[PDB]
């Protein structure tokens, strides 16, 4: 039917064929996870005024250690009105401006109040942030392509840039196909099981913070597939389906993608385990490219494939420059024979006491802890028939460490 | 970067 | 004023004094990140019926290899109505039940068609190469999940698979620990909102957005109390509002002689209890942690330093772990990983913490930790991944050199 | 578990 594709090729194909979404203007407070489509320039210095590091006294460094008159305090929110003559100091708190005449700050611990003995040995500039110390006016504080987190949002806040142009987030629609599926809420009936993949996939893509659309269970037949796919297509950038048959002519999905939607199917089988029966297609509608994944019904396959193919694609749609996952070295916790197909196991990563590498414990097992990574086993070869506990292996990170 | 599992020599 | 506390002690104190929140009933689809307050039992077998692994044919293993009649196909989502007699098979696909009479399944690829009707071209006959051991390529009833067994235990911190498991076993309502509601304010007469243009002696309030975003990253609900004036009246109002609306109240900035209106309001007006007010660390020495027991409920209060780097560092060292405990996680302590120092650095006498970026270079076992130092300046297309945990100065470690193995705390989903 | 970071020599 469809040729077996190498795992290397399936993955490359998915990234090339996946488009980058366009951009839109958002409020900084919604920047979490967004990629900047612009440079961001600072329009003021930070600090705008010379600012004390310590709670203490602003002093002249020519006056060395000695007894000094305290002329006043520098208030936090205000421009200092007095000026510092030799033999004088002004009380300062952290982040307060330095008055004219002072070139250094001395802590309280190296010492209304009239007079202060100053123990000193202070060098000019000491414990002061000069104007533009942290941020210089007009300089690029964040560059195009930057993938923002809480600090980046803080930076936008700092420099006054409360509206910013970022790539869009993919809207992702998910359905389950199969005549054997009932909703989780239903009681079992003869020959039938509950639909688990829909919830697992929606939760997975939710973890990355993209908006989703639940199309529900869909019957395994041309009429019902074409309706859901069309609805998915008009409402979403990505349409994901789980389950459905692919023996002979009952592959109503691949049949509907090709005949009815005139989509283009880049691969329909991939030499991997689990998830051999995976399909990836694109459909060019009105110049926009929508992307379509048909993952296998097997629940382990669904979550594995979603992570190997879908998330990277969504990361690209979202404007990330390298949407490929982080692969880390880890030490194998349990012996295992190799399959001829490259295999992928949901595993838990633990960094044990003082040990440089984390241990990857395959689930294949009642951990209190959600699966942390995908153990990437290699394919069988004559020099690697099996792998033993302790051996260094590649683990792909799939959620919070 | 490679998406197929690798052994460490 | 307040004694210098050891970083070890400040952290231990924060976890001990932090309460675990109570529980509530939620829909499975909202389980992401929630910890289960109950065991979950499976009320059906999975699969409920014997199910084929392969696309192929259900056969009798006594028949052995040979020519067989195809009586029909086993449909997905139906109970099979036919039964297999010697010299017979039924076509199967992967999801499908096994009919009575068959004890094994054979792949399409270990067979070869003999006859087809060609009156609609259904298959009539199959040559079955191969002999199959009984049980071969079948998931018997309860293979994956056995009826009545505990599928998820109390204390389990759920992710997408766990939600899928709840979906699988039909348990759509579940009791989980509550999420902490976290209120955030900034104090300072120098602060203006981000939206305002600068004025003499004033700067924009950055910590409020940074903290709210940080707590948001972990998925707890937050409450923005805004900028608050550095004085008893204005503090007592915001704290009270924070206290009535939230489990955690976080404040950034404010001064610490007698102008420490915050510590003064916590003690005198709210009769809170202040467990520490200074900690021997860098950044973030001026950090304060308190609890307040109101109507049996314990609220917790953090006063972090105004310095923007301190705020985010302290939030990650103290606040997040506390929030993780409130939400019911059994070990709320952060993941610390070994990494290799990318850039030379002198040590402070205080244990120091640097926002750093973690990179795993292809086929190198340890990741490299590249310190940002620093408010801007050091520009990476990539958000800070961890906290480089530098040790304190000693005579044998005045500085650290590129390549040395150091501890990095992971902060935020990569 | 150590909240303050460490190093230790290997010579």
């Amino acid at each position: 039917p469809f040729p077996l594709t190498s795992m290397d090729k399936a993955f490359i194909t998915v990234l090339e064929m996946t488009p980058v979404l366009g951009t839109e203007i958002i409020n900084y407070r919604d920047g979490m996870g967004r990629v900047l489509a612009q440079d961001v320039y600072a329009k003021d210095n930070l600090p705008p005024f010379p600012a004390s590091v310590k709670d203490g006294y602003a002093v002249r460094a020519a006056d060395g250690p000695g007894d000094r008159f305290i002329i006043g305090e520098s208030q936090a929110g205000e421009q200092p009105t007095q000026t510092v003559m030799p033999g004088q100091v002004m009380r300062v708190t952290t982040g307060a401006p330095i008055p004219c005449g002072a070139d250094a700050v001395v802590q309280v611990e190296d010492t209304e109040e009239l007079e202060v003995r100053i123990l000193v040995q202070a060098r000019p500039g000491q414990d002061i942030r000069p104007i533009g110390h942290d941020i210089k006016r007009g300089e690029c504080v964040l560059a195009k392509g930057t993938h923002m987190g809480p600090s980046e949002i803080g930076l936008l806040a700092t420099v006054g840039v409360t509206e910013v142009e970022v790539n869009k987030f993919p809207v992702v629609a998910v359905m389950s196909t199969g005549n054997e599926l009932l909703n989780p809420e239903d009681d079992l009936l003869p020959g039938k099981i509950r639909d688990s993949n829909r919830s697992t996939l929606l939760a997975t893509i939710q973890e990355h913070g993209y908006p989703t659309i639940n199309l529900g269970i869909v019957g395994d037949n041309p009429d019902d597939l074409l309706n859901a796919l069309n609805e998915g297509i008009s409402r979403a950038d990505v349409i994901i389906t789980s389950g459905g048959v692919s023996m002979g002519e009952k592959d109503y999905l691949k049949q509907v993608l090709d005949i009815d939607l005139h989509a283009q199917i880049h691969f329909g089988r991939v030499f991997m385990k689990p998830g051999l029966p995976t399909t990836f297609a694109t459909l060019d509608i009105d110049g926009v490219r929508k992307i379509i994944f048909a993952l296998p019904g097997n629940p382990v396959s669904a979550v594995v494939t979603c992570n190997l193919f879908v998330v990277p694609a969504l990361r690209k749609m979202q404007g990330i420059l390298d949407p490929r996952p982080t692969i880390i070295k880890a030490r194998l916790s349990c012996d295992v024979k190799l399959d001829p197909r490259p295999e992928y196991h949901r595993c838990i990563l633990t960094w044990h006491h003082q040990e440089p590498l984390p241990w990857a414990q395959s689930t294949g097992l009642m951990s209190m802890r959600s699966a942390n990574g995908l153990l990437m086993l290699p394919p069988k070869t004559e020099q690697y028939v099996e792998l033993h506990k302790g051996e260094v292996v590649d683990v792909m990170v799939i959620g919070r460490l | 970067f490679n998406i197929v599992g690798t052994t460490y020599p």
